[PDB]
RNA sequence: AUGGGUCAGCGACUUAUAUUCAGUGGCAAGCUUAACCGUAUAGGGUAGGCGUAGCGAAAGCGAGUCUUAAUAGGGCGUUU
RNA sequence: UCGAAAGCUAUUUAGGUAGCGCCUCAUGUAUCACUCUGGGGGGUAGAGCACUGUUUCGGCUAGGGGGUCACUUACCAAACCGAUGCAAACUCCGAAUACCCAGAAGUGCCGAGCAUGGGAGACACACGGCGGGUGCUAACGUCCGUCGUGAAAAGGGAAACAACCCAGACCGCCAGCUAAGGUCCCAAAGUUGUGGUUAAGUGGUAAACGAUGUGGGAAGGCUUAGACAGCUAG
RNA sequence: GGGCUCAAACCACACACCGAAGCUGCGGGUGUCACGUAAGUGACGCGGUAGAGGAGCGUUCUGUAAGCCUGUGAAGGUGA
RNA sequence: CUAAAGAGUAACGGAGGAGUACGAAGGUGCGCUCAGACCGGUCGGAAAUCGGUCGCAGAGUAUAAAGGCAAAAGCGCGCUUGACUGCGAGACAGACACGUCGAGCAGGUACGAAAGUAGGUCUUAGUGAUCCGGUGGUUCUGUAUGGAAGGGCCAUCGCUCAACGGAUAAAAGGUACUCCGGGGAUAACAGGCUGAUACCGCCCAAGAGUUCAUAUCGACGGCGGUGUUUGGCACCUCGAUGUCGGCUCAUCACAUCCUGGGGCUGAAGCCGGUCCCAAGGGUAUGGCUGUUCGCCAUUUAAAGUGGUACGCGAGCUGGGU
RNA sequence: UGCUUGACGAUCAUAGAGCGUUGGAACCACCUGAUCCCUUCCCGAACUCAGAAGUGAAACGACGCAUCGCCGAUGGUAGUGUGGGGUCUCCCCAUGUGAGAGUAGGUCAUCGUCAAGCUC
């Protein structure tokens, strides 16, 4: 009837911020859903992990018809 | 230019980055005066720790 | 809160055997002996131990080797 | 000479221990901090009602309930409209800070950084400030975050007074200047100067509430066509 | 605490002074770096429990030592 | 959620879930878009199926919540097995052991005309180390030799080991007959802090009081004081601070029981009620009970209320404990 | 030279919605029919095919309009870093920063590539 339970913290969130150099494979965002969407050079994992497919610098952008926040890798 | 900065209050018990502001200007002890170039980077350290310093 | 009435005497990180790291020496691709022998701290004794090659569970192969269909990737190793 | 910890994780564990964190030493190696400028994400403070809940009025109106027993409404009420509030587990919004990254000057006491290795100690913390849970926004309570001090810090102030304020003691001096705090005597230093307030020893402990205490300010009503009070008479 | 009321209270402003192991002065010691292939100079340091690191004093015995000191007075004891 | 806009972050803090499911509910290609409302329509009604308009996600997503969802990640259909084997640059997370994501390469596939997509499911729970034993493979080893046994390697099975980093394959209690090492790290007494509670006082004043709020009371509410009861906390004491009650002896406070001085009275007098001032002195004896208390009897001017380690055991008692 | 139409983008409401006017030469849509390819868990509704008799009615495109929506200052306010203070459950001062709401107002988008027609 009472309380006292909780689950472990998942260490979600942004791992590389805007303007940071990235290598291919670098995890950029850990998230539950797609709070951020995969832009250019960015892949999507099973658990909606955003990861780098190319080397460059992280660029965060909001764009499109749905107002989705995008993660892209630019040169 | 160049500005005279003197440390007039003690550094004991201050915040770490305020101490690093006074230490980053070259000041070591109370009533010690340094001559630092009047630059934006030096001015930001003087402005952060203004209450510890006497600037003239 | 504890302990001591005071003095004098005594009273607690030792030793052996294995070992690692550091310092300081000997010799150096070698270094070192154990038991033992020895008119005996000498000298001999080099069986053994460590080093000079690694990888692999291992057979094994070997500056490579293991995994693997793969001489591709990757692991460990090799330029002291 | 340097110099902690009272944390995290695990534990038949909880006053033990172990890895990591924090100390020290050595070796190697090139980073680090402060600030400025630039690039970022956020969902907190605040705010708000767009969602989910919860409010209070009013209007309009289902539907429910009365009189008929086919018509009209005594009486409650969905929705909608307008006004109006609340919310840790609400958000159409949304800072400051903090955090991550890049470039740059100077300063680092000669180094900050990192790596490897030798040696630890420590894993009972406490108070104060700030942000919170809990408790009664009780406790010198309890549990977190964060900073400061004590621990492990003497000196000066707070009468005395770990944790508050100032300040970090290598040694000596019968030299000087200051900090907090002070300057009539105890007791070092103004019975200093200028302009006010208080009469309660308030100062030098407290609330709702009460009161012709007293100072200042801005307004208003009546008023030498007689104001207010007192006295006479109706 | 004494005592205090045109205050020795409160509010505002000003000029003085006191006040620490803080700062400065003078003398001394020590740590670390750098310059020194030197004596030394320069800069910055030098509160501290647990704990790490470094450098020493003293005591008994062995060697140095069949030496040296010692009855013209050793060790010990007690004063300066 | 707490959690203080990066991460993390405790409480016997506030709330909910899990110990599964699915060979399709996985892959792919193609196609589609919900809930709800209103109107019309046989049974049919609030609500079944049908048509139209609005609706624009208020639905759905196996399941709790949160975050997502149009290239829908929601729904249908055809074909399928990528819920593949070896791996794996690079990261996240992190004491370790574990954990998470993953481009790309090779082998072999599925769907599609193709570009492509596919190494399970919208995501985050659905789990258990080692040892031991079992099963399927194996070019490894095989105690003279050849075999074999046994061992190794790869795959896989057996724990509500749920106290879930799992002491053993295997385990409950009593002690007032007790004992040791410790702790004021931690309870009982007393002290302390606090003041919810307690007691005392005040504010407002509906009302009671024949009328009349305040003679006396005073609802609903509000503000304090004391330290004073029941408590909260765990700061002192566990290398020992003796307990309730009685006896003896006290000392202080005043929120006064009597005596003293007064104001108001619903004070005629006698007697009262209430409030202000006042702490000088005084302030029962018995029955019952260990009682403090209380009830009772009989007095008294009165038989006060508290603090003092609930005063007082190096002063007594020992009835209670 | 510019315009119109269509396809694909940039951007994602100041761009949307609603209302009204307008376009058929071409384009596009509605449209004709269903034997042929292909389709309906029924239905040529959609998908598909062969066309051009008819029409810009629907849709689409263009134009206009602040009714809704969306955007939105300035000033102030709230909060807040640092230092200090108070009567300290909460505030104030110095300095730095600074919303949300609301108000004034704004909006009936802007741009690019290609193809066809026309204009000049
Ligand atoms: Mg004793
Ligand atoms: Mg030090
Ligand atoms: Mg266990
Ligand atoms: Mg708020
Ligand atoms: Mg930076
Ligand atoms: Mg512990
Ligand atoms: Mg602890
Ligand atoms: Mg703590
Ligand atoms: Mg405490
Ligand atoms: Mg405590
Ligand atoms: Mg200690
Ligand atoms: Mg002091
Ligand atoms: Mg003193
Ligand atoms: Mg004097
Ligand atoms: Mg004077
Ligand atoms: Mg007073
Ligand atoms: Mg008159
Ligand atoms: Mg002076
Ligand atoms: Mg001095
Ligand atoms: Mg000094
Ligand atoms: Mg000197
Ligand atoms: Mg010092
Ligand atoms: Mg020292
Ligand atoms: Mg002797
Ligand atoms: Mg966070
Ligand atoms: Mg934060
Ligand atoms: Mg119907
Ligand atoms: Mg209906
Ligand atoms: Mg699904
Ligand atoms: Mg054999
Ligand atoms: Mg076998
Ligand atoms: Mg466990
Ligand atoms: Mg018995
Ligand atoms: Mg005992
Ligand atoms: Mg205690
Ligand atoms: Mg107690
Ligand atoms: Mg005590
Ligand atoms: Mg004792
Ligand atoms: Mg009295
Ligand atoms: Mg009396
Ligand atoms: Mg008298
Ligand atoms: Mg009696
Ligand atoms: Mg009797
Ligand atoms: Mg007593
Ligand atoms: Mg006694
Ligand atoms: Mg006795
Ligand atoms: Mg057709
Ligand atoms: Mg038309
Ligand atoms: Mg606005
Ligand atoms: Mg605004």
């Amino acid at each position: 009837t009472r309380n006292g339970r909780d689950s472990e913290s998942k260490r979600l969130g942004v791992k590389l911020f805007g303007g940071q150099a990235v290598k291919a494979g670098n995890i950029l965002v850990r998230q539950r859903g797609t709070k951020f969407h995969a832009g250019y050079g960015v892949g999507l994992g099973k658990d909606h992990t955003l990861f780098a497919k190319v080397d460059g610098v992280v660029k965060f952008e909001t764009k499109g018809a749905f107002g989705r926040k995008y993660v892209s890798i630019v040169a | 230019a160049t500005v005279k900065v003197t440390l007039v209050k003690s550094l004991n018990g201050r915040l770490a980055n305020h101490k690093a502001c006074v230490k980053g200007l070259g000041l070591r002890r109370i009533n010690h005066t340094v001559e630092v170039q009047d630059t934006p980077e030096n001015r930001g350290m003087i402005n952060k720790a203004y209450y510890l310093l006497r600037v003239e």
